[PDB]
């Protein structure tokens, strides 16, 4: 589950 | 002498970070003549970004939904397109202390210099490498995207890195000033993973070269090797081949320390057979491949832009 | 996420640094509004360094002996200030590009930035710590001698350091900006040596809370230790005495961790004991000491469940 920061 | 992790001057990127505002969701814009880049999930909610919808909420806002902010200066908004995963925000006033710039697509093994910022003030400047898998190293929290990372060429700043998210692993993921990602990635909270990746090979000659001007030079041997055979062992350690490209890359720096290219592949081949044999070059115990070319020279020669 | 040294933007020192002129001696100064400071060895010939008297060369020296360099333009020398071992040029125009500024002088352990300079311009930037032995572990060339120290808070730039030399061991060592030496050195070309280097301790400990976050569990221990048994471990291995200071501020990675101060002091204790060695933490088969906590804190995704 990637993050988009 | 003595040889860090050196960055470029970051001033004249400072200039052009402004704060992006869409919503309550609050991060950081590159203001660039009277556009400004941003990633486009400026746009999103908490709720919707396991997997969002850009170009319906994309309709549903209009230029005055978008505060762009420089400093205590709000810019007007006159017109918003989205190309790929960045927004270009036309704005009424062309930034006045915007550099001479350029905008180039990078390929594995370059180095850039990261502007860490948040809430569109500039917070931290570091080194980072191109890795082949098309992430970076990186340290970046919530509220970093927009970051960009950079170059400093000919008086020109090459941007070339506009950070959006981070992959679960740790590393980071971002696009080109045009929008597209690096690597398969897309701007997504999705399972994501980074592929197989290979060591610099180029990058940690051109470290070995940077340690003999500064006085490491105990892994240098009495041996020669040849370029495939060298390449051989390069193969089976994840350094990827070195090229007649390479060979002449690296020339510059072989002219200045004397030593051939061949040379430091010998005494590369068995650093990689052995090991380091606990002993630092640097003041590092790993090979470290972070630096281009141009770094070392840009380094050791004493290079200023200005 | 991610742990990187970082150095701060580096714009607002850009626009104070000139280049300063000496007979052939050429070497950096910082302009704040109608001073300038650089070192007082620029106004030394060739074999004037040996044994120097200072008050006495700059009896020889007029107004038209300091060239002064601005970016593109000259600036003339009005007068010629000067305090300890740095000195301070009257030029006829205050400096526009002047920040708010202030100067400090920090002590080993604690971190600046260092704007690497040559011929007044930029090279590079990069984030440098007060070793115990007050040498820094700089990057710098012949010709640097003037690129400052310094930390951003807010919005006003605080001076802290002044290059001037490089000692034999390949460190550096340079005076705050009221022209005071850090450490026993003085600016003469005559027998000195760096002191025994010390392993900053906090910092090492800060290392290994940063660890725990990206997993190394390896280190850790059941066991607990008092304040006064480390250190007496801690002297047999170069390493700073641990102050109480210090315990209070590895306090935040204590609460995150659940590890207490004085149960990784126990395993620090117990690594020392034993030179571990080949085993790696955060990647590296060293220990790391150049990151204060307050880098792991800031740099730390965080969140503490209490």
């Amino acid at each position: 589950s990637a993050v988009l920061q | 002498s003595g040889f860090r992790k050196m960055a470029f001057p970051s001033g004249k990127v400072e200039g052009c970070m402004v704060q992006v505002t869409c919503g309550t969701t609050t991060l950081n814009g590159l203001w660039l003549d009277d556009v400004v880049y941003c990633p486009r999930h400026v746009i999103c909610t908490s709720e919707d970004m396991l997997n969002p919808n850009y170009e319906d909420l994309l309709i549903r806002k209009s230029n005055h939904n978008f505060l762009v902010q420089a400093g205590n200066v709000q810019l007007r908004v006159i017109g918003h397109s989205m190309q790929n995963c960045v927004l270009k925000l036309k704005v009424d006033t062309a930034n006045p202390k915007t550099p001479k710039y350029k905008f180039v697509r990078i390929q594995p093994g370059q180095t850039f210099s990261v502007l860490a910022c948040y809430n569109g003030s500039p917070s931290g400047v570091y080194q980072c490498a191109m890795r082949p898998n098309f992430t970076i190293k990186g340290s970046f929290l919530n509220g970093s995207s927009g970051s960009v990372g950079f170059n400093i060429d000919y008086d020109c700043v090459s941007f070339c890195y506009m950070h959006h998210m981070e992959l679960p692993t740790g590393v980071h993921a971002g696009t080109d000033l045009e929008g597209n990602f690096y690597g398969p990635f897309v701007d997504r909270q999705t399972a994501q993973a980074a592929g197989t990746d290979t060591t610099i090979t180029v990058n940690v000659l051109a470290w070995l070269y940077a340690a003999v001007i500064n006085g490491d030079r105990w892994f240098l041997n009495r041996f020669t090797t040849t370029l495939n055979d060298f390449n051989l062992v390069a193969m089976k350690y994840n350094y990827e081949p070195l090229t007649q490209d390479h060979v002449d890359i690296l020339g510059p720096l072989s002219a200045q320390t004397g030593i051939a290219v061949l040379d430091m592949c010998a005494s590369l081949k068995e650093l990689l057979q052995n090991g380091m044999n606990g002993r630092t070059i640097l003041g590092s115990a790993l090979l470290e491949d972070e630096f281009t070319p141009f770094d070392v020279v840009r380094q050791c020669s004493g290079v200023t832009f200005q």
